[PDB]
């Protein structure tokens, strides 16, 4: 059976703890891996990412929404609220 | 936002990044929605505010209780003076008027 | 207009960073360079908001 | 990514009781002997001959 | 700085011989004494700056967390280098940066 352990042992997904995170570079989304060359007021503003001419990413987040817990995963659109309300 | 990691607020930023987005500036509004870094920074600020309120209310309650215990037995008499339970005069006239 | 104001503020913050990184930032009396830079950046961001 | 930032109990338990993030895990524990053998195989030098 | 005993492997301290009017270094874990060639005994300066680059390593190039700049290297004329502020954490440490080139493996300032 090809499952999560198969993904881990194939060298495409790896576990990192809090102390290892000190020494890695992480991208929020796969779209951040490739630098683009728009002008829509409806969407949010992504970080400029202009401190370095080029970025050498070592890992990419599976999905940012996974940083929440079980209780917070029930809130619809938690990014549109004040944190004390959450 | 302090550098919780090694010279960076989050692992997604390079070392020594003093740009506004790197240290906790939320360009987007609540209507637009917050990026994950902005969401985390907002959560940090909210938690700090909750802790500060929770300690401030207790400190104020203790101060108020002590103040009430201090001035419990002060009463204005019929001659206009303000005396304690022992009869000692605190003010010769309440509020000087 | 809001986007233009925010972009101008970010450019001003970048200019402040460049001035600080070359020892070309004026030092407020009785307080060090790093906290002066942080105070200037915070004032700029608050004015932008 | 390890604990939930949004949630915390209200009151004196705030900041002391946490819930793990939705993908977090706890290490079980592994013997260190294979690690030592792998290190020694790859040119590691002990402290005895360390100047 | 200071010297060690030649056979005691112990700590040497300055002292005077008045039969010769001279300064020597002696060990009371032993009886050996040697000629001190410097009348200097102690240094203390209140203004200190050393500790700017600190522990730079030849392996700093493969660090992925460091930002990479496009500054032209002085002698090898490369257009690829990393930069970082001073490693000293003193309260009045300057924010001037050090640039390490990934080609010639050396550091340079922004002057
Ligand atoms: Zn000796
Ligand atoms: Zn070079």
């Amino acid at each position: 059976v090809y499952g999560w352990s198969s993904l881990v042992t194939s060298g495409v997904i790896e576990y990192v703890d809090g102390e290892e995170e000190e020494t890695i570079m992480i991208a929020m989304t796969p779209e951040d891996l490739q630098t683009r060359s728009l002008n829509d007021t409806a969407k949010r503003i992504k970080p400029e990412m202009s401190t370095s001419s080029h970025h050498t990413f070592t890992h990419c987040e599976i999905h940012p929404s996974m940083i929440l817990g079980v209780a917070a995963s029930i809130i619809p659109f938690p990014d549109h609220n004040q944190s004390p309300r959450n | 936002i302090a550098f919780g990691f090694a010279d960076r607020s989050l692992p997604h930023f390079t070392k020594d990044d003093f740009s506004p987005e790197s240290k906790g500036f939320v360009e987007n509004s609540y209507l637009r929605g917050l990026t994950p870094q902005e969401f985390f920074f907002h959560a940090m600020a909210g938690r700090e505010g909750l802790i500060d309120t929770a300690v401030k209310t207790a400190e104020t309650g203790y101060i108020q209780r002590r103040l009430v215990k201090a001035l419990e037995d002060i009463m204005v008499h019929y001659d206009g003076t303000t005396r304690n339970s022992l009869g000692d005069i605190i003010q010769f006239l309440y509020g000087e008027d | 207009e809001i986007t233009h104001a925010i972009s101008s503020a970010k450019e001003q913050v970048q200019e402040i960073i460049y001035k600080a990184q070359h020892n070309e930032l004026e030092l407020k009396p009785g307080m060090t360079l790093r906290e002066s830079f942080e105070g200037e950046v915070s004032r700029t961001l608050n004015d932008a908001r | 990514g390890l604990v939930c930032p949004a949630e915390t109990p209200e009151g004196q338990a705030c900041g002391l009781v946490k819930n793990l993030s939705l993908l977090s895990g706890i290490s079980i524990g592994s013997p260190s002997e294979p690690i030592i053998n792998f290190l020694e195989e790859w040119g590691m030098e002990p402290l005895e001959d360390y100047d | 700085s200071f010297r060690f005993c030649l056979e005691c492997n112990n700590m040497l301290y300055p002292k005077e011989d008045k039969e010769n009017q001279r300064l020597l270094y002696s060990c009371r874990n032993c009886d050996y004494t040697e000629l001190a060639e410097d009348p200097k005994v102690y240094r203390h300066e209140l203004i200190t700056n050393i500790g700017e680059t600190a522990g730079i390593v030849d392996d700093i190039g493969q660090d992925p967390t460091l930002p990479r700049s496009d500054k032209e290297c002085p002698e090898c004329h490369s257009r690829d280098c990393v930069f970082f502020q001073s490693q000293q954490r003193r309260k009045d440490t300057n924010m001037t940066l050090f640039y390490v080139c990934l080609n010639c493996k050396k550091t340079f300032r922004d002057e």
